[PDB]
């Protein structure tokens, strides 16, 4: 596994197991999450749940996260959090900042059983969640002219641009893909491509592109596949949007995708999607969202054999026959019946 | 009764993109006659060619990426021209094969301001700042292009793109004087907002709920880019650049074509569907409704069509099926 | 500037409000005249009850446009005006109307050149009224000297830039001390503390309208209030040949209106293509004179000049033959050789 | 006219915000001076941590305001200037100093009358900065054409109206070829096509400092940005005996307010009665001039003139053992013999 964002595993001495701190998180959460705590329990999963709650507090009118939580968290080196509602300072910008967060991992695979207008789209886009675009520097330089000002550093991007690399190792995909606009951003996203051109060297068994946004929009909308050997790597804005793009070719939606949040030493997996708050507690949500970032932490922390089990077969294979799925995808099963019709095949 | 138009080929496939123009204005014998300049700072002479004849139709020169590259000069052009207003015309054409049909879509953006406003700077080493500007005079004018565009033409809907929730003041503003006009102002068009990155997302997998999108310089490269590849490729998109005295007309999609310069595979649907939107401009339109349905009948009528559409003919033969379907109207 | 007129790439987005009567054909001759002449502007096209909603806010768009007259109700339960609803409500508050003769035309007082300028807003067009008890009423007619001030300079600028050397008022200030005494005052007052190369002078409206009839080469320009500017106007009207002769136009500060100088509906020859286009195109080519083209005006002024002067081909009011259409098209024929 | 200084039958009231320091000391000195000399004025007084809010409201209604310092933190967590708060928005974007040294006062150079104009909103008061990685702080310094053409103006017009000869900008821009750069243009640059009969130069303001502390007869008016007003301010301040000897005033298109024209707080002398109200009486002075009294400005100001003059009676830092009520009751002695 990538170097970069490294596991520090150690199972809990007392018990086989190791320790994961959850956050069900609210709305479908609750439902969504036990659903994993199920299928992970049948599949004898090394691992038990330690659940904290994120509800922020409020020191110094900058937005906190709860001591408790952050206790179990930073021991922990890794949790998975469902999705939670809008609470004074961006709940998911605090999480990141407290649990030093810098590498957003996003992939988009076609969904066997389900048909989507585009085919055969297996992506990967590893986004920079420190910086960019979206530092909170900007100005009123005068009445009516504003400044919004993009951060780009070596420090930042180098790390990024390690972990893409590193990533694109693990999965063993050769080519990594470094998404800019040096043409009219010269600076800013000239040295992050250069950053990338420098580690290149000290990476030769993956082979190093560079593509303008221009083309990576437009290749990979007229040819999904074409990426399908990726790993792109791409400043905060180019990767909020190309990511979100990326699930809109996958699924149509992002019901389906999976995102994990990696740090130095921590690292937080979530689902991309709503609370739902309207389909919550009458059973018809959907974990398959939850459930893969599951697979992704598994392979972050090892657990290779455990991951694939639960991804190659269940859920992935289950979500093939329409008596199973979910509403969201045609099929009439329940959260409880996709649960066991996932565990039997587990 | 002789207009006197400027012509730019640039770089790529420009050359030869513009040719095939060439070749079906004198066949149809248009009256106008072309100023024709070619060029590494005298984007000068194209700036002062345009500010005599008003009008040009120009190609897309190439950019480095290196750091003592020159930078732009396409967005050199418009800035120097104040050719603000960036239009983007992606409607499906019927003898191609695109994965979601029937689809018509306006993309404009502002060509002089936000993420183009290339002020960067190095404050330590290894830490860069890009300032990006948002002003209200800027964003109140597009914001205006963009209702007033969508009139003319009848469009029902104006959608402002933008990433409001995080750059608060920035696109913020860009949304707020957007849709605060739309509202005081054009009260017959529905005006609404969506964010960059959800916006993308909807674009290529549910695009036909879109109608027209303003978007600010960056915002427009990337939902330009989507909707390219949604009807076709860069080959099909018909653009043209609107300033307040000058207008300039280019492909829609804005792609050079390094790589198959002079090999004469290149599509110029592009650059002649934005030529007869230029003639529509300066009044002349029998031509352009004319030598606009030559070429898309020619494309609807299978082979004899260019390769990236899936043919096997070149710009050369592709260009003469048009003068062909065109000699006999 | 976003005060400027309505403009993208060279190309005017002008405002056209054809209005009732004559007015849709009338206008056509103008389009026509223009696309054959392919000048650089779009028309923004309106059409209408209150809906004079959409043609104010359209000009408040395009600060430009070229207009016909709408009809207005002489009935109880009719709807007002509503040409001067436009014009109140965009404080177009300066009419011009252009009574110079031309050469073709048989008239009883030959070689005549002069303009009246009204005041739109105010005076016996403020629409004021009530009835106090049945059978009683009371038309309140204001005036006030900042609208008096305004039309009053806007009358001495417009005689200075065309070089035109006398300025009269028009008044009842001898009866109606108040009013018209103040505008009298407003007028002479301000045409000799500013203003002092131009002679100003006064005149009583209804000795005014004896002189016009009678011996009109003794006045260059006038400024009047709402009344007898519709008053003086049909004298002037009449006296170079008739309404589809004269040309008009409005301003405010930050718009402008063109329409026909002569303000006639045509209701009664409506749709019969015999209407005569003279004045709408004349005061067609004042709004492009304004947006700064006038190559073209210049040009197509004098093709309906020289039109009507050579005889036979013109239309019937001025006694020709031919129809709209005809006259028309002897314009863009005279003009597709200059 | 609900925008010239409140007045009610022949008694203005004007906004009093005495401030922190030697603040709540010196202005109860100019009351005393003025309810003395029975100045038909009224004070509206006013005292605060965000009700300069209050102060602004105040102002807004009264127009016309007299003022000291109030103090500002050095710490992260301190509020930030509200001296600058309030002038930026009141939009009283002219700083006006007068340095002129006086007669019963040591002084190392004599007989010295400079002014120094700054531009109070902009510059490197803008207050824009940030810290984009840690230990890297970047401040923003604004300087936009419009606040700088209206500066340049004030300054000539102010030097039109008292006979000043001289018009010099100070500036940086050999180094901040466009933030200085620009300023020192469009100084010169409407110096030279408005204002032709008044001197305009440049000089920068490291070699300024230098000619202003060795040889400051040379200067007439100095026009700065925000910073260099500051640093010159203070140079002419010393130059003439010190803080308490200048008198200030603040202007902007709708509102004025007066203050000392040195901007130093008085700190550690607060409560002890040995502070020196020269400063604020004069510019308390210049306010009467300005709402048009004057006759008492003239005089109240021979008095004090006259007062520090007169060897002893005079205040503790000008080199007397008066304190400031006994240096108060000198002058209104004075004054009750005019
Ligand atoms: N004239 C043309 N006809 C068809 N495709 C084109 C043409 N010019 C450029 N392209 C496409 O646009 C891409 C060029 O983008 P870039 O790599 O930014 O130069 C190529 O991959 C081509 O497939
Ligand atoms: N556009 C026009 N040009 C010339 N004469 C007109 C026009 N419209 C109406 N008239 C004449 O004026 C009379 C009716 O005027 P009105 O008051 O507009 O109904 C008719 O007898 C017509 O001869
Ligand atoms: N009323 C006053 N007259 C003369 N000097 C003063 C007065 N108030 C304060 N100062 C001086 O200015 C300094 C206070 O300014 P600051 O450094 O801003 O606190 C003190 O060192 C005093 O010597």
């Amino acid at each position: 596994q990538p170097s970069i964002g490294r596991y520090t595993g150690k199972p809990n001495p007392s018990t086989g197991k190791y320790t994961v701190s959850f956050i069900e998180g609210d709305g479908i959460g609750p439902e969504i999450s036990k659903s994993v705590k199920k299928i992970f329990s049948a599949a004898n999963v090394p691992i038990e749940w330690e659940s904290c709650d994120v509800s922020p507090i409020f020191v110094n009118g900058l937005t906190t996260i709860p001591d408790p939580a952050v206790q179990s968290i930073t021991k922990n080196l890794v949790a998975l959090k469902g999705p939670l509602a809008t609470p004074h300072r961006s709940l998911n910008l605090t999480l990141r900042k407290t649990f030093g967060l810098f590498a957003n991992v996003r992939p988009a695979k076609s969904i066997e059983g389900f048909k989507t207008t585009y085919e055969n789209v297996d992506l990967v886009l590893i986004r920079e969640n420190t910086e960019g675009e979206y530092s909170g520097i900007e100005h009123i330089v005068c009445p009516g002219v504003v400044q919004s000002i993009k951060l780009i550093t070596r420090d930042a991007s180098e790390r990024v641009i390690r972990y893409a690399f590193e990533y694109a190792r693990a999965i063993g995909r050769p080519r990594v893909i470094v998404v800019h606009k040096s043409t009219i951003q010269r600076l800013a996203d000239g040295l992050f491509v250069n950053v990338a051109k420098e580690l290149s060297k000290e990476y030769p068994d993956l082979t190093l592109e560079t593509e303008l946004i221009d083309n990576s929009v437009l290749k990979v909308v007229t040819n999904p596949s074409a990426y399908t050997d990726a790993v792109s790597v791409c400043p905060n804005l180019y990767g909020d949007i190309l990511s979100d793009l990326n699930s809109g070719l996958s699924a149509g939606s992002l019901g389906l995708t999976p995102s994990a949040n990696i740090g130095h030493k921590i690292s937080i997996f979530e689902a991309v999607h709503g609370s739902a708050p309207d389909i919550a507690g009458q059973d018809k949500a959907n974990p398959t969202a939850l459930l893969l970032s599951s697979v992704m932490m598994l392979n972050h922390m090892g657990l290779t054999n455990h991951a694939d089990q639960i991804q190659n077969a269940v859920l992935s294979t289950i979500a093939s026959g329409p008596e199973n799925r979910t509403g969201d995808l045609a099929g009439t099963a329940t959260t409880s019946s996709f649960t066991e019709a996932v565990i039997k095949r587990l | 009764g002789r207009f006197t138009v400027t012509l730019i080929p640039g770089d790529g496939v420009g050359k030869e993109i513009t040719d095939s123009v060439r070749t079906i204005f004198e066949a149809e014998n248009i009256p106008i006659d072309w100023e024709t300049i070619n060029i590494k700072e005298g984007v000068y002479e194209a700036v002062e060619s345009l500010k005599r004849n008003k009008i040009g139709l120009k190609g897309l020169w190439h950019t480095p990426a290196d750091q003592t590259g020159h930078g732009s000069l396409n967005v050199a052009l418009r800035k120097q021209l104040d050719i603000y207003a960036n239009v983007a015309l992606f409607k499906s054409l019927k003898g191609v094969k695109t994965r979601i049909p029937d689809i018509d879509l306006i993309v404009i953006r502002e060509n002089t301001e936000g993420e183009f406003s290339g002020l960067e700077h190095e404050s330590v080493p290894g830490v860069v700042e890009s300032l990006k500007v948002m002003t209200r005079p800027k964003t109140e004018r597009i914001a205006r292009f963009a209702f007033d565009f969508a009139k003319k033409y009848n469009r029902k809907s104006v959608t402002a793109v933008h990433k409001a929730n995080i750059m608060k003041l920035g696109d913020g503003l860009f949304r707020n004087i957007i849709t605060e006009i739309g509202q005081k102002e054009y009260p017959d068009i529905d005006v609404s907002s969506i964010i960059v990155d959800n916006a993308s997302m909807q674009a290529v997998a549910k695009p036909h709920q879109f109608d027209v999108l303003v978007t600010p310089s960056m915002y427009g490269t990337i939902l330009g880019n989507i909707g390219a590849a949604l009807i076709g490729g860069p080959g099909l998109v018909a653009g043209a650049n609107f300033g307040r005295d000058y207008a300039v007309f280019e492909p829609g999609s804005r792609h050079v074509g390094l790589d198959i310069k002079g090999q004469n595979v290149a599509n110029p649907t592009a650059m002649i569907l934005s030529s007869t939107l230029m003639l529509n401009h300066l009044g002349l339109n029998e031509y352009a409704t004319r030598i606009s349905k030559a070429v898309h009948e020619t494309i609807a009528e299978g082979k004899h069509t260019t390769r990236d559409i899936g043919g096997s003919s070149s710009t050369t033969d592709f260009t003469n099926e048009i003068i062909n379907k065109l000699s006999t109207m």
